[PDB]
């Protein structure tokens, strides 16, 4: 999810009408509660983006 | 099927505000609360107007958008925050538009955003989605001016182009007024080749 992710980003994360950065990241952090995930997981994807 | 009677209607409307304003001490039009009502108005109208997407709302925000662009010159020291968005919201609609209509209304609501800025300094801390905002004046400036350069190009109409062009270009020159530090002036012309 984090290579999935840090691709679309690395498309659209130059027009924000289509990167909801703000939802985009309230999900992702809902996933990781969800499983439980290294909490590291949301900072370094969007960085990598 | 409404519709002829509330556009007279509003034609009636618009030139009697238009008569009242050239004369407002006949019209008794010094009320700057009545002032301010009728401009907001006039506004919110445009942009409810505007947001419908399904060739009529069209004619009638045109219509209403000359009507606020005289309004707000005649009444600039009588006429901010909730403007700004909204008049973001209109342009975010405005660019959703098919672009052969939506020129003069993109002028229009520019020259708003202009008068909406220009009628307080503002640092970019206090301008509501400023990221977006200049991220869609870039989008716009870019296209249009793609556009003007392919029209001059194909000259081997004249003074419209350049008009929106030296426009947005004012426009975007005041944003980076806004924002001195460049950083995200930065992270705009690194997202694009202007």
């Amino acid at each position: 999810l984090h290579l999935k992710i840090t691709s679309l980003g690395k498309i659209y994360a130059s027009t924000p009408r289509y990167f909801p950065l703000e939802f985009l990241v309230k999900y992702l952090e809902q996933q990781v509660c969800n499983f439980s995930w290294d909490a590291g997981f949301v900072t370094y994807t969007m960085q990598e983006i | 099927n409404s519709l002829t009677e509330y556009q007279q209607l509003l034609s009636a409307w618009r030139m009697f505000l238009i008569v009242a304003t050239h004369n407002a001490d006949v019209m008794h039009l010094t009320n700057p609360e009545v002032r301010q009502k009728l401009f907001k108005d006039i506004l919110g109208g445009t942009q409810a107007l505007l947001v419908v997407p399904r060739v009529a709302c069209m004619h009638l925000s045109s219509m209403l958008c000359t009507v606020m662009i005289i309004l707000l010159r005649r009444w600039k020291n009588d006429l901010p925050e909730d403007i700004l968005n909204s008049l973001t919201q209109i342009l975010e609609g405005v660019l959703q538009r098919d672009q052969q209509l939506v020129e003069k209304t993109k002028a229009q609501i520019f020259s708003a955003l202009i008068s909406v800025l220009e009628m307080k300094p503002m640092k970019a801390s206090e301008i509501p989605q400023y990221s977006q905002l200049l991220l869609n004046v870039c989008e716009t400036l870019q296209e249009e001016v793609v556009s003007l350069v392919d029209h001059t190009r194909h000259e081997v109409q004249k003074d419209q182009r350049d008009g929106v062009c030296v426009l947005g270009l004012h426009l975007a020159k005041e944003l980076c007024e806004a924002d001195e530090e460049g950083d995200q002036w930065q992270q705009v012309l690194r997202k694009l080749p202007v």
